[PDB]
RNA sequence: GAGAACAGAAAUCUCCAGUAGAACAAAAGGGUAAAAGCCCCCUUGAUUUUGAUUUUCAGUGUGAAUACAAACCAUGAAAGU
RNA sequence: AAGCUCGUAUCAGUUUUAUGAGGUAAAGCGAAUGAUUAGAGGUUCCGGGGUCUUGACCUAUUCUCAAACUUUAAAUAUGUAAGAAGUCCUUGUUACUUAAUUGAACGUGGACAUUUGAAUGAAGAGCUUUUAGUGGGCCAUUUUUGGUAAGCAGAACUGGCGAUGCGGGAUGAACCGAACGUAGAGUUAAGGUGCCGGAAUACACGCUCAUCAGACACCACAAAAGGUGUUAGUUCAUCUAGACAGGAAUGAACUAGCCCUGAAAAUGGAUGGCGCUCAAGCGUGUUACCUAUACUCUACCGUCAGGGUUGAUAUGAUGCCCUGACGAGUAGGCAGG
RNA sequence: GGAAUACUGCCAGCUGGGACUGAGGACUGCGACGUAAGUCAAGGAUGCUGGCAUAAUGGUUAUAUGCCGCCCGUCUUGAAA
RNA sequence: GAAAUUGUUGAAAGGGAAGGGCAUUUGAUCAGACA
């Protein structure tokens, strides 16, 4: 759905023998919090003898956007399974906001690759603070000085079932 | 003795919907069974 | 859809009248009927179920019986009801001076109960007396005691009476019933 | 002309109609197979304290 | 053709521990077993005589019959839509006291104690036994325990 | 494994190591080491009466088996069996 | 079907807590048994050629295995217990038992009430008699045996069909949704909304062009191997110190998306049909909308259950009335007509 | 540093439009508004008004249109076959 | 003096069957209340 960052902190339940046990936070997309903290554990049972019958959630946070109207060059690690094997991948996304970004990631990968949700793994999303540290060039493109295009062929649409001149494409 | 005494509520369906194409399904997966913590609260009130 | 626990549509399983068409019996569960809406005692309860029970439901009560329920430590000044027929007993040779309700009597239980200096009553007249049914002991006969009864649960180490017509040396007592023939039961 | 040789089911839903009972239990269970030697005593032993409590 | 021997199908069942076959030590033979006690039924395969047929092998029953050098004991068995009181000869090298009972006796005890202690000055002493409950509020500091981040690792085969 | 005339890879004798890798009428699986194996001594309980119980099970029969009771015996210093 | 004894006593196709039982999945073989690959260091008056090699064991290692092997050992299932028939104090009986008023079993009397000994539920619980039909089954998910395989043959647990209509899968005994008294209104399920056809030729980011495209579980099939078709990605090298081709990026080896080759059957033909190409196709996201004999409320019919009402002067106390719940059905049973 | 807005939730806040339904039949109950008398939307619809009083509504029947509907009985795991 | 089956007359429908269910149009026909 429309995605959401939360920080999530877990603990591992307070015994006698060790009190005040380690604090683990990690940041994750989701549409509401039930998931979030649904992903969470499944990340933390993947790095950590922990889960959620032994375990407590300690906070959920919502992360704002820091600027959400700048224009931000992102880089994105994943991690996913094709129909046979497991790879990374490094793509670059230009848009406003880390869940803008992420959205955008999770419909590119099922275009091209056909990966589901299920089969994919953020590793990490940073902005790309220079110039010339774009190393995609169908984000390049977009970086030139003066960037000027038209929109050839306008399609408009019609309310009506029938007209009556020939309708057309300028703009 | 107090909910025992009260008599299984009969609710209706949801007025707006489901909200979802499959039900059967868990709510973290995009269905509808399973815990949805606080919000069964919009659920009921639809139903209700 | 109902995903239910219990039969639907059950009767109750218990007679809620008699299945005489007896028109003077019809007026004592009239009588009792009333009394046991508008009384709250326990007694008017028990005495309208027992009016609506079969013939081998209702065993009879003999008077031997009844003068031994009067030697009862502190019931010899009570009125006994039985809901169903009292028989006479030639086997006891004394009688107390009770008074008995009952439905009928035998010419020989009235007799002898009346030659005692007691009396014989029927239900509607116990009502006048007792409302509540002050007083009173209420005796049943024995239901085991039937002939029926001995054939029930026939079968192996079960010893309960066989189903048969002639009882004598060659009627079912070969093969199965002793060691010397095959086995015992 | 070759049938079908076993098979359990529809059995368990059988017995669930109105089965599954659990045994009644009883005061005073029956002295089957107890030893001889202990019946014979407890038998005395019961005749000397029903005297006692009668006599009291 | 089949075979359902008494034995049958009972190739580990009857097995001795490892390395603890041998003589059977002799607390067993000193242990007193009174009619009502609840015991349970392990057979020993080294003591071939008063010894239990496999389905009561992991079944606890009751005490009837106490004999020279075994005990009667009574099982509800199964039977189609019913149960069956069965009742068995073993020796007491087959069976030991059950502990299903034994520690239900000192909650008793205590229940008596805690009865009498509260019975001069208190009400509603609480005798019952209650379920896990939910965990109340609490407050976690961070002074020396801030969290730590935590990502995704990336696939290797490090075959 | 190390030794002793004939004597040799296998005859008999001695020592050491040896958890059973042997043996226990038979098919296989369990079980067993101051033994349930091997040798020796003594014996007939593989006896008498009639019930209860487990397995197959309809909780019928038959076969087999378990624990006692009342007798009479065997064996052992004895408990016991 | 007939009831009977009683009126929440006690019970449960469930969980919890405490305490047992098991030898399957997995795992193990420098652990036993049995298989099994390769060297290395040692050993002979005890294999054989030759005066030094191949075998045989010994020791330390190494690769790989087991339905009828195993130290270890789950998950799911499974036994028992959670009180009044209980606990404690005192002391009566006996021919049993003890060296012994020692013990065993059963009792008299006293003390402890239902936060009386976990959770949840309980159209009440217990009990008896009698008799119909049936004793050819079959299917689906998971476990599983024989067989190359079968819409084949045979088992395990559960759910279904048979015995069952209704909405959906065009069509179908078994799939999905949901189970049925007669009606009204509202809302939904599975499945759908270019036209047939009720409902957005909706919104959004991409991918695909087939001279045999593709289009929705069960389901009505396609593989190995390939393509400088196109898209995204991984690793290494060259290139600002001008590479590649003959003045800006390029080269090589690989990964997987859609498409294409591989791809041959007989009457004419079927994503259901028409037709559709920035789709009306494929992957994914967000909303609105359509409609089942299902859900919610109301009325009416019947059934069952719990209740009210004999007081004459007006007719059915098998009467009249109040309250709640329920309604599929072959073989078959009973009841009122 | 001070606000706004979005998102989510709450109100025993107010108010407009549309559809289906009117079961019951003296009184009895619980409440509300009122100093009082009384009133009320409080244990189920009343008030006002028009046309027609007959084939107008309606029933029956034939036909037309939309959608739907395979031949009953029988054996069978399975029948329109 | 029934049915199968048939003639005449009258009415209606009919593009490779006929018949049926729900709803309404059209034609024909008909009871009830006018308190
Ligand atoms: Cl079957
Ligand atoms: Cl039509
Ligand atoms: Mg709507
Ligand atoms: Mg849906
Ligand atoms: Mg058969
Ligand atoms: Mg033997
Ligand atoms: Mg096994
Ligand atoms: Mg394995
Ligand atoms: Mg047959
Ligand atoms: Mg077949
Ligand atoms: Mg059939
Ligand atoms: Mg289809
Ligand atoms: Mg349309
Ligand atoms: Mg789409
Ligand atoms: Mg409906
Ligand atoms: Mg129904
Ligand atoms: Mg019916
Ligand atoms: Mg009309
Ligand atoms: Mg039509
Ligand atoms: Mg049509
Ligand atoms: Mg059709
Ligand atoms: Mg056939
Ligand atoms: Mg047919
Ligand atoms: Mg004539
Ligand atoms: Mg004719």
């Amino acid at each position: 759905a429309h995605f959401k960052e939360y920080q999530v902190i877990g603990r591992r339940l307070p015994t006698e023998s060790v009190p005040e046990p380690k604090l683990f936070r990690m940041r994750i997309f989701a549409s509401n919090e039930v998931i979030a903290k649904s992903r969470y554990w499944y990340f933390l049972q993947k790095l950590h003898k922990v889960k959620k019958a032994s375990g407590e959630i300690v906070s959920i946070n919502q992360i704002n956007e820091a600027h959400p109207t700048k224009v931000k060059n992102f880089g994105v690690w994943v991690r996913y399974d094709s129909r046979s094997g497991t790879h990374n991948m490094y793509k670059e996304i230009r848009d406003v906001s880390r869940v803008a970004a992420v959205e955008t990631l999770y419909q590119d990968m099922a275009a091209r690759h056909r990966a589901r949700f299920r089969s994919i793994h953020i590793l990490k999303v940073a902005e790309i603070e220079k110039t010339a540290d774009v190393k995609r060039q169908y984000v390049k493109q977009f970086l030139t000085k003066d960037l000027k295009f038209p929109l050839p062929h306008r399609v408009q649409k019609s309310t009506k079932t029938f007209s009556y001149k020939r309708p057309s494409t300028f703009y | 003795q107090a909910n025992n005494f009260l008599w299984p509520f009969k609710l209706s369906n949801p007025s707006g919907g489901w909200g979802v194409p499959r039900k059967f399904k868990h709510f973290i997966q995009g269905g509808s069974f399973g815990n949805r913590e606080e919000f069964i609260n919009k659920l009921v009130k639809s139903m209700n | 859809g109902i995903d239910h626990t219990s039969k639907q549509h059950k009767r109750s399983g218990h007679r809620t009248a008699p299945k005489s068409d007896n028109v003077y019996l019809k007026l004592l569960v009239k009588l009792y009927t009333f009394l046991a809406r508008r009384t709250d005692a326990p007694f008017n309860k028990v005495v309208l179920k027992a009016l609506f029970l079969s013939k081998i439901n209702r065993p009879p009560v003999s008077v031997s019986r009844i003068a031994r329920a009067l030697k009862q430590e502190g019931a010899a000044n009570k009125t006994v009801v039985v809901v169903g027929t009292v028989t006479d007993d030639a086997r006891i040779f004394e009688f107390p001076k009770t008074t008995v309700a009952a439905l009928r009597f035998t010419a020989g239980a009235r007799a002898k109960i009346v030659k005692a200096g007691g009396e014989c009553i029927t239900l509607d007249q116990l009502a006048v007396r007792a409302p509540k049914g002050q007083n009173t002991l209420i005796l049943r006969g024995p239901r085991n005691s039937r002939e029926a009864v001995r054939h029930f649960g026939m079968g192996p180490h079960k010893g309960k009476a066989p189903r048969i017509l002639s009882t004598g040396r060659k009627f079912e007592r070969a093969r199965g019933r002793r060691r010397s023939k095959g086995f015992k039961v | 002309a070759k049938s079908k040789n076993h098979t359990a089911h529809n059995q368990t839903r059988k017995a669930h109609r109105n089965g599954i009972k659990k045994p009644k239990t009883y005061k005073y269970p029956s002295l089957k197979g107890v030893d001889p030697k202990f019946r014979r005593n407890h038998k005395h032993a019961l005749h000397g304290t029903a005297k006692a409590l009668a006599a009291a | 053709g089949k075979s359902h021997g008494y034995r049958s199908r009972t190739r580990y069942m009857f097995q001795r521990d490892f390395r603890k076959h041998g003589a059977v030590h002799l607390s067993t033979y000193l242990k007193v077993y009174k009619v009502g006690d609840i015991v349970d039924i392990k057979a020993n395969g080294s003591i071939q005589k008063g010894m239990p047929h496999k389905f009561y092998q992991g079944k606890t029953g009751v005490v009837y019959n106490v004999t020279k050098s075994s005990v009667g004991v009574i099982i509800n068995k199964m039977v189609g839509n019913r149960y069956l009181e069965k009742r068995l000869n073993l020796r007491v090298e087959h069976i030991k006291h059950s502990k299903c009972r034994q520690e239900f006796l000192e909650r008793v005890k205590a229940n008596a104690a805690k009865r009498a202690e509260a019975k001069a000055q208190g009400v509603a002493v609480q005798l019952k036994r209650q379920p896990a409950q939910p965990r109340e509020s609490r407050i976690v500091s961070t002074e020396g325990n801030v969290p730590q981040t935590l990502a995704p690792v990336p696939y290797e085969t490090f075959i």
